């Protein structure tokens, strides 16, 4: 998790820029061919102008950019799927999948008006999976990673 | 969860062909197997069907007949191996006394089946019947169900699909008595859909096979949303809650030959019709009480907003003075071919409702007043004393009238 | 937006070719499809037509009869699967007042249809009137449409082509009767185009199809600038404002023969053609009230302008002493072809047309004298006890005629 400093960037150099640069370098730490000696070309070629010309430098940093969320984009949606993943926000997180919630607070009502203790964030967490199998939703998967949490005692 | 209680020849097919619409609509094989297009199927199986160990799934009903033949006749079907040996019943040997004679006689086994099939659900919501109120086997064995229902488990819902006689046509001779019987269970009993073999002929024109191919369809349309999970109206119960008599009418009701005229037809155009009398397949400033409109396909919330402040600049419904509708929308299921852009089925309440009863009281009081055809009925027990059992009913129909 | 009212055979008919000259002037299959060639089309299509969620398009219109012989050759054309069969309303089984007994008697169904289709624009302008005066059925049936129809939409428009019978010619022994009755209720409730048969087929000279042909490309290019939008004259209100009975001609009426004579054609030519009384396809220093000329094709404003100044000067046309004409320009369909170089059409308002009337008043009077077939008239309710309408009718045609 990299950061931009403000205080020491150059004058002339905008902003704009200055963001861009910090998105296509962290897509890389983070992401841990022809696509990278031919730029290295590209930026010794800058070295060698006598003059610094912005309207160049946004030039290789733009298709630099592009190219990177290109592939970004790529592994994004086809290999990592997005949309499976959204589909399963929208269920859980937005009610999308109401008829779970239904069955839910049928069973874990009595033990919610009652206040909160040490002991309710487990009481939940099987009522909760006792109902997706109320609703012969079988699933090993996702069914875990779906924790209920009990803000107590702060 | 829902159980269906089907009595009667008229029950005894309306049960059939519902349950054709069923496997239908959920890629069930007429033997109970899941074709390989529904293999991943995300609809809901559980509120009509349960599934068995062989991976065929059975439906949760329940078969009840006087007479042999009509179910002989259903078990010669394509669809007979589907249904459940044990809880279809058969009596081994025309009047609501003799009816519900047999009842009583009759209670041990039936309540039996229903236990039997009551244990299997976890969330069971309510009951769903569908019989005639003319016939002595439907009047006198529903008359008897509720009764014992609404005192077994008062704790569930109970629907009807109630098929009124014609009158237009002057079929059943002793049709006043057991209509009559059966209404006063049905006000005392009856939690909550009418119907008319008039006016849904009158539309249907405008065999028995087609008729009922109707009325599933509008059954089918009714319980979509509790088949097919959504955002809102997840449950029986909720629609109840935002109706409480009803009637109903659906737009589509299309022959597979006149899928000719394409019309482009919006959710306005469509819940436009679900208004008129003519779509109102049942036959004093008469208004609504609730008007529902569920609606299937494509569907924009703007668009339903447009129509209900259109239709409601255009005043063209009634509304009672003392009290302050509902557009609901659901998913087709993907199989069936969508021939239709959007659909719309409509059920409501409204007052004139009334008058059917004030027919029937006035057939009824057409009658009492010579004693027509009474020698049958003072052979059963119910009536062997007196007849006090009639004019409880008739002042209790009276009252209900009143209060409309 | 815009409704067809047909009725009769000649309605009818009419709205058979206009509807052909439609669908031919904007691509439009003869099944209701698109063709491949139009899918970028730019005309406007809501005007006449509302498309289907199939992708075919739908004609506005009803058809209405007292017969069903015509309608069911219609059905039988190639072009038969286009209109709406909801629409369509035939008669389950000449004269004016049987005519106008029936409209009492099936208000009911016609207005549904009507309602379901003024329902489905956003923006309707006005309504089309299609039928001749003469025949029992255009004549009773118009007179109670239009009665029934101002009094529930008083706010749209009401335009017609009424057809007038053949004086020269001795066709409907009755006429006087239903012309001066319809022409009661054409001046109480029309808001605007007089047709006559003897002046249209004198033209023509100099079948049925062939007529009415001419009459629809009357009708079409009457309509066409609204059909394709431009800069002025963009709505039906605009062209009655400019005028406001009324008479029109057309340039090039010309066989598909006669392309031969490929005569440069400029617009002074066209618009001078359009003045002469031969032209006028109808047949006391009798002046004009008004004139609107639409022109077809390429056109320089300074044509028109010097088009203008010669006429003027040289006087060729006479208008009122008490009150002190119009020339619009539309775009041809991009898909006829472009026969003509350049086209006109005139509709005016001149004060000679009263002589239509004064023809029939003087018919009706020489009827009236002897109560010739009044016989069938006293059949009906409302010629049951007196005739008083008819003298009302007649003295409502002399004030007409006096303000003219």
């Amino acid at each position: 998790q990299f950061s931009l400093r403000v205080e020491i960037l150059p004058s002339y150099i905008p902003v704009r820029v200055a963001e861009k640069i910090l998105f296509v370098g962290e897509s890389v730490q983070m992401f841990e061919k022809n696509q990278e000696d031919t730029f290295a070309a590209e930026l010794h070629r800058l070295k060698q102008q006598p003059l610094f010309s912005l309207v160049d430098f946004e030039q290789v940093v733009d298709r630099i950019r592009s190219t990177v969320a290109e592939h970004l984009w790529k592994l994004m949606v086809e290999e990592s799927d997005l949309l499976g993943q959204l589909k399963i926000i929208k269920d859980f997180y937005l009610l999308g999948r109401g008829e779970l919630f239904q069955a839910f607070i049928d069973t874990a009502q009595h033990m919610l008006k009652t206040p909160p203790t040490a002991v309710t964030e487990h009481d939940v967490n099987v009522a909760f999976q006792q109902s997706a199998h109320k609703v012969l939703l079988d699933d090993d998967n996702l069914l875990p990673l779906l924790h209920l949490t009990i803000e107590y005692h702060g | 969860e829902i159980i269906t209680l089907q009595l009667g020849q008229c029950g005894n097919q309306i049960g059939f062909e519902f349950w054709k619409q069923l496997c239908a609509e959920h890629g069930i094989s007429p033997e109970g197997i899941v074709e390989e297009f529904a293999t991943e199927g995300t609809d809901r199986k559980d509120v009509f069907f349960y599934q068995a160990d062989d991976e065929h799934y059975i439906p949760r009903a329940v078969l009840l007949d006087l007479e042999p033949r009509v179910i002989h006749s259903i078990l010669n079907s394509p669809y007979a191996k589907l249904y459940n040996p044990e809880n279809i019943y058969l009596s081994e040997h025309n009047n609501w006394a003799s009816g519900f004679s047999q009842g009583e006689k009759i209670h041990e086994d039936i309540f039996d089946i229903i236990d039997r099939e009551a244990d299997g659900s976890d969330s069971l919501e309510g009951f769903v019947l569908c019989h005639s109120i003319a016939g002595g086997t439907g009047s006198g064995l529903g008359s008897y169900l509720l009764e014992r229902l609404n005192d077994r488990y008062p704790k569930k819902l109970v629907q009807t699909y109630s098929v009124f006689p014609n009158q237009d046509e002057m079929d059943v001779v002793v049709q006043p008595y057991n209509s009559l019987l059966t209404l006063k269970r049905l006000t005392q009993n009856a939690d909550c859909v009418v119907l008319d073999n008039t006016a849904l002929n009158r539309i249907a024109t405008d065999s028995f096979s087609q008729i009922n191919q109707l009325v599933s369809t509008i059954m089918s349309a009714s319980t979509t949303t509790l088949r097919y999970p959504g955002y809102m109206n997840n449950d029986l119960i909720g629609l109840i809650a935002s109706l409480i008599f009803l009637m109903t009418g659906y737009t589509p009701l299309t022959t597979d030959q006149s899928v000719a005229s394409v019309r482009k037809t919006t959710v306005l155009d469509v819940m436009r019709r679900l208004l008129q009398p003519k779509n109102v397949m049942v036959s004093t400033n008469h208004c609504y009480i609730a008007i529902l409109n569920i609606i299937q396909g494509e569907v924009d919330p703007t668009q339903v907003h447009k129509s209900l402040q259109r239709i409601r600049e255009r005043k063209l419904a009634n509304f009672i003075p003392w009290g302050p509708i509902q557009v609901a929308l659901s998913r087709k299921s993907p199989y069936l071919p969508s021939a239709h852009r959007v659909s719309g089925l409509m059920m409501a309440n409204h007052t004139s409702i009334s008058s059917l009863f004030e027919r029937t009281c006035r057939q009824y009081d057409k009658l009492r007043k010579r004693e027509a055809f009474l020698e049958q009925f003072r052979k059963e027990d119910m009536f062997k004393d007196n007849f006090d059992e009639m004019d409880t009913s008739r002042e209790i129909v009276q009252q209900l009238i009143d209060e409309y």
